[PDB]
């Protein structure tokens, strides 16, 4: 006998087995790494894919500037990646998609992101995966980060009394200008806090599904976070509007959108065309947007706005044009017989070079140029995973063209874009000018940098596309984006944990990522989960550990144990419909009077607040 | 170790002593500390201020406490409730959860149209009494309809619901009705035209030959299938044209299909799959089927089969101008190819209605028929018997129902030994209080309850048993629960064997002593009761203490004894090695160990 | 127990193949006389400690 676990795809459907292909969420035990070669092979093919030559050199730190932008050259081979960006079709297709969608619509959009930024404290930095510390020269979360910032100012120049985001933006820009700054003690001069502000680091994590391409994602600092994220705030007002921006939310909403579409097709297109789908997967999306292109077109947007708006949005864009990268750990030496090892930082492998190997030589020479101690002066690219939603604007850009070309010959084109991934909708009347409006759309975008892969994209007729994990079909849309949650890494508190789990899968049954039995395997999982981690067990069971001794001992004295906590040797109450529901709410009125008021006290040493909280 | 912070007077204002048991419990402190302050600390009451504060929260409780769950439903599409939109409702099922409307006529329908099926299958069972069988299982079928304690006679008629069976079994009542038919759960209705019957032979494995009947002229009709209408003519044999309405892809398929045996359109009216040939059983257990809906039924197994069938029907190329009005093999709405003489459209066609009541006339096999032939409804368009729970409902002729199983077999047999008690001479406490177990082993219910039992190793069962009830008897010391639980089995001569720790019925199903059971189960403060798959029932008796010794119902030649960790755990295969005074740990259920000791 | 000895005795016995190293181990329970039971396969003494014919255990190896 043999075995082949794939002939079940002969007789069925595809939208109901392929989960079967991916393994289940999770962190990746790959450990993908940030090490120097990847970073260094990163930064050629970001400046290959610059088809230009020319520089120019700077004021500010005497070395050259590789401008890939609206020069373009090498034309050869040009279904390869490009970067080098034309100005003019840019501000054509803003203009269209504002005409589209109206004329005070860009106005309304900043108009609404200004007035809510004004009314933002600072203090909402400190909600952020990571940055980079420009003192200790590390990674750490926002708070760490911001409140040794904030007590550096203090120690060199007082305190920062602001509380806002406008007063702590001005404060950074006045500090870009002193010569002297203090921190817990050394000090440091003007140039090397300006590098540290602008230095960025290769983070290693990549959790997610579909794939962790985000080997080498960054980790700015805190200088550049306030003005990326009122960008971003900005692109976020203007994406909602957008039908085909599929970013800022997914699941009910995403198919919504997408049935919306189809039945807008369907009824648009004559009778003698027929229409076409493509799975486009735009290859990378993090080496060919520059931030230039991004200042012009948010110059072109507020034109016609506060000024105070027009400088600001204009920071961040400036801030990636001049953008030093932190190279990963140096290389390492060793003798033949690797009894002796010699290990040397990146600053100083410009000073054996003789020594490394060809491959790891000939993609170091040529940027030693742009070297200054140990980092690299990427002038241009865009690595870290922001701007997703200005990405997200332009690729919607990219499909609201049409001309007189199109219209004569009886085709046109439509689509949704998420940031690096898409989905195209051709229409025509023969099987030919079909091909010609692909390459018109891929001219259009390559135009612009925005390039797409040749070997994980691929088309077929209209019923069956690919978005976002969701494989759409004439029906039976099927979902992959199952999220979990994970204690051992973030143990925030014994209360909040299991509530937010509840919620956790509440929210992916309504995104039809689950179902019901599937959601009772969950949750029956996490409970199990979050008793190991916090090393409790039931009453009934025969545990010894150190929290089970006194509760056995402490178990006697009461009758309701379907009240008692799942902390304290408890059972399970909630169910389906009893999840926004916390188990406290659902057995207040049946904990013994005596357990309820002995945890409710708020005269203790220490989601409904409990006496289970880990400070 | 003492990763969580506290404070300090805190602390000493609650007395919280570090090392209590040896636990620090801590300024820092541990977690276990949270468990001896919430067990053995102050008390307060601020439960009216936590829920004032939570009142979001403990309203949203309420709210699903007030909630009247109802049945769900697998089905597709053709603020308060936000909160569990969740629940509700998702794509594939749905639930009907009500908060305050209330209107019982549609599940009073499918209600009405499900126990018209079932009792049309049960008429199913004889050769010449059809009919008199079924109006009399009528006549004995009176129901609790909505509110009203009505008669299965009239609802057949005084209802407006076209459907197989509510027609199929109101002909018999010369009851009025509508024009309408029913091909299978396919619902079709004439236009125009007219023709005879024709008869035609099919082929099976390229050898055998089997006779079928079909229509020469040409004539019109309305096809409509769940969330599909459609408008074909047929023609000797032979689909002419068709048009479809309102689309979905997997009805679309099912209603072509449907309408093309209709019409008998396709070469495996001529030859038919080698599939069929694996059965050539155009019959029942004792009856005979056309080949309509043998066909029907290779079509339910697979879709496989659905695509051939369509396969059959010629595929070409989709000229311009047509695609908004092809289709595709999987019901694509537009497709450079399609299938000949097909149209698709929007919108559901609209049917039309007849005004002229009419009354059929059954026949051997229930086929009803109004004029020239054109049978209206049958039983071979039905599906297959469905157990549903019925209520509100009062079924006396016999077949109304078997109303037999091994399970309930069990309920009664326990039923009878906990009757027989009886409280008087004659009986299971005069027996004990007299210490003649023997005539246990010869009593009529153990008799009845005899074949229920696994027959390979009824004898070892028997055996251990009998072990068990002379030991609780003799002595004294007994418990009827236990006792009535293994006394089935003490109806058989004893024999030597292996013994595992479960008695096993014959439904594969079993039970065990010391322990409960969704069979068997009973506590101590309630031992009035005696649980049976949830059904509680009563002891026509008393009891304190008869019950409260049970140290001989779990073992059968031991005796509980105090407990002792220094004894070491066995197993119930190695007992019999064992001497006296030798104490033994053993686990008697689901992380249940106690100690035994001999006799 | 005493029955089972005698038995494997006799038969290793009147043979001549026969190991001298489970004799020495049965034949301490070939005293008492025969009588009828089923027997699980180990050979108890009154401290609960048993040996088996044929396998080596902490008891006779």
């Amino acid at each position: 006998m043999e075995i082949n676990p794939y002939l079940m795809f002969l007789n069925n459907d595809v939208t109901s087995l392929i989960s079967t292909t991916y393994p289940y969420t999770g962190p990746p035990p790959m450990s993908h790494g940030s090490s120097t070669k990847y970073t260094l092979e990163t930064i050629k093919r970001t400046y290959d894919y610059s088809r230009t030559s020319v520089e120019k050199t700077s004021k500010v730190f005497n070395i050259p500037r590789r401008k890939f932008c609206n020069c373009l050259e090498d034309k050869d081979e040009l279904v390869k990646p490009t970067g080098n960006v034309d100005i003019s079709s840019l501000l054509g297709l803003a203009e269209m998609m504002e005409k589209r969608m109206g004329e005070g619509f860009f106005k309304h959009c900043v108009m609404e992101a200004e007035t809510e930024i004004l009314k933002m404290h600072f203090s909402r930095l400190t909600e952020g995966r990571q940055t980079y510390d420009w003192t200790s020269e590390r990674n750490m979360p926002a708070a760490t980060a911001l409140q040794l910032t904030v007590d550096a100012i203090k120690e060199t120049e007082g305190p920062f009394k602001g509380t806002t985001m406008l007063e702590y933006c001005n404060k950074m820009i006045e500090m870009l200008d002193w010569k002297e700054i203090k921190f817990k003690i050394d000090s440091i001069k003007h140039d090397e806090f300006l590098i540290r502000a602008l230095t960025i680091n290769t983070m290693a994590k990549d959790g997610e599904r579909g794939k962790l391409q985000r080997r080498a994602i960054a980790t700015p600092g805190m200088i550049v976070r306030p003005f990326s994220k009122i960008v971003e705030t900005v692109a976020q007002k203007i994406c909602e509007k957008l039908k085909e921006s599929g970013l800022p939310v997914g699941g009910n909403e995403k198919k919504a959108k997408l049935k919306t579409t189809v039945t807008s097709l369907n009824a648009r297109m004559n009778s003698d065309q027929f229409a076409v789908n493509i799975t486009g997967d735009n290859s990378k999306w993090n080496e060919c947007q520059q931030p230039e292109a991004y200042l012009a077109l948010l110059a072109y947007i507020t034109k016609d706005s506060s000024d105070l708006m027009k400088d600001l949005c204009s920071v961040a864009p400036v801030l990636f044009c001049n953008k030093f990268v932190k190279l990963g750990q140096g290389i390492r030496l060793s003798n033949k017989r690797k009894t002796k090892e010699v290990i040397i930082k990146a600053e100083k492998m410009g000073k054996y070079k003789n020594l490394m190997r060809e491959e790891y030589k000939n993609l170091f020479e040529p940027l030693e140029k742009y070297i200054q101690k140990d980092v690299c002066f990427l002038p241009g690219g865009m690595l870290m995973g922001m701007f997703n939603m200005l990405s997200t604007v332009l690729g919607v850009s990219t499909l609201c063209y049409m001309d007189e070309e199109l219209k004569a010959k009886g085709c046109f084109w439509t689509g949704l874009q998420s940031s690096d991934d898409f989905v195209l909708f051709a229409v025509a009347s023969n099987w030919s000018n079909i091909h010609w409006t692909i390459r018109r759309f891929n001219a259009v975008c390559k135009l612009i940098g925005i390039n797409m892969s040749l070997e994980k994209s691929y088309g077929s007729l209209p019923e069956l596309f690919e978005f976002t994990s969701m494989f759409f079909d004439g029906e039976f849309v099927s979902n992959l984006a199952m999220e979990l949650p994970a204690f051992t890494t973030a143990g925030v508190n014994e209360g909040v944990d299991f509530t937010a789990a509840m919620s956790i899968i509440k929210t992916n049954m309504i995104n039809n990522s689950l179902s019901p039995s599937t959601a009772l395997m969950a949750l029956r999982i996490c409970l199990q989960e979050f008793r190991a981690t916090y090393r409790v067990h039931p009453w009934d069971s025969r545990v010894k550990g150190g929290r089970m001794k006194i509760i056995n001992e402490f178990i006697k004295t009461i009758e309701n144990k379907d009240g008692l906590l799942i902390a304290d040797g408890g059972k399970l109450m909630n169910n389906i419909s009893t999840l926004h529901i916390p188990e406290e709410v659902l057995k207040f009125e049946k904990m013994d009077e005596q357990y309820r008021n002995r945890v409710f006290n708020p005269k203790n040493p220490f989601a409904v607040v409990s006496t289970h909280s880990f400070r | 170790k003492f990763p969580i912070i506290a404070n300090k007077r805190m602390l000493e204002e609650a007395q919280i002593p570090k090392e209590h048991n040896n636990v620090a419990l801590w300024v820092l402190a541990s977690a276990s500390c949270i468990n001896y302050w919430n067990f053995c600390g102050p008390c307060v009451n601020n439960s009216e201020v936590i829920k004032e504060v939570y009142k979001s929260r403990f309203g949203r409780l309420e709210r699903r406490k007030e909630i009247m769950w109802k049945e769900l439903r697998f089905t597709l599409v053709d603020p308060e409730r936000m909160e569990l939109i969740h629940a509700l409702g998702g794509e594939t099922w749905i639930q009907e959860a009500n908060t305050a409307g209330i209107s019982n006529v549609d599940q009073r329908k499918n209600d009405i149209r499900a126990v018209c099926r079932k009792v049309c299958l049960a008429a199913n069972a004889s050769i010449m009494n059809a009919k008199s069988k079924l109006v009399e299982y009528i006549k004995s079928t009176s129901m609790r309809i909505g509110e009203t304690e009505r008669k299965l006679e009239e609802l057949i008629l005084e209802t407006d619901d076209v459907s197989p069976e509510v027609t199929l079994c109101k002909s018999a009542l010369g009851g009025q009705l509508g024009k309408t038919l029913s091909f299978g759960p396919m619902l079709l209705k004439k236009i125009s035209g007219s023709g005879v019957k024709v008869k035609d032979t099919v082929y099976i494995q390229g050898v055998r030959a089997v006779q079928f009947e079909y229509w020469s002229e040409q004539e019109e009709f309305y096809g409509e299938y769940k969330s599909a209408t459609a408008l074909f003519s047929r023609k000797e044999r032979s689909l002419e044209w068709i048009t479809i309405g309102g689309g979905i892809n997997e009805d679309r398929k099912r209603l072509l299909a449907m309408c093309m045996i209709f019409c008998r359109d396709g070469d495996y009216f001529k030859d038919a799959p080698a599939t069929i040939t694996m059965a050539d059983l155009s019959t029942k257990l004792g009856r005979e089927i056309p080949y309509q809906y043998v066909m029907m039924n290779w079509i339910q197994k697979s879709e496989d089969n659905l695509e051939a069938l369509l396969y059959s029907r010629g595929i070409v190329e989709t000229n311009p101008g047509k695609m908004g009005s092809s289709m595709g093999i999987d019901g694509s709405k537009r497709a450079i190819k399609s299938l000949r003489a097909v149209t698709i459209q929007s919108g559901k066609i609209d049917m039309p209605e007849s005004k002229e009541k009419i009354h059929l006339e059954l026949s051997d096999n229930l086929e009803a028929f109004d004029s020239s032939g054109r049978i209206v409804a049958t039983i071979l368009d039905l599906p297959s018997d469905k157990k549903v729970t019925f209520q509100d409902v009062s079924f006396q002729h016999p077949d109304l129902a078997v109303l037999r199983d091994e399970k309930t077999a069990i309920t009664k047999g326990y039923e009878a030994l906990i009757k027989r008690l009886g409280t008087g001479d004659n009986d299971i406490p005069s027996l004990i209080a007299k210490k003649d177990y023997l005539s246990l082993y010869n009593l009529p219910e153990v008799k009845l309850m005899a074949p229920l039992i696994r027959p390979n190793r009824k004898g070892v069962y028997s055996r251990v048993a009998r072990k068990l009830v002379s030991t609780q008897v003799t002595t004294g010391h007994y418990s009827l629960h236990e006792l009535i639980k293994v006394l089935p089995f003490t109806y058989f001569a004893p024999k030597q064997g292996m013994f595992e720790g479960r008695l096993f019925f014959s439904n594969d199903s079993f039970v065990e002593p010391g322990v409960n059971n969704n069979v068997f189960s009973w506590s101590k403060a309630d031992s009035s009761k005696i649980y049976c798959h949830g059904i509680a029932i009563r002891v026509p008796l008393v009891v304190g203490d008869e019950h409260m010794d049970t140290s001989l119902a779990l073992l059968e030649g031991f005796s509980v004894c105090e407990n002792d960790p220094r004894a070491p755990m066995v197993t119930r295969q190695d007992l019999i090695d064992v001497g006296f005074g030798q104490k033994v740990r053993l686990f008697v259920g689901q992380g249940s160990v106690r100690t035994f000791k001999r006799t």
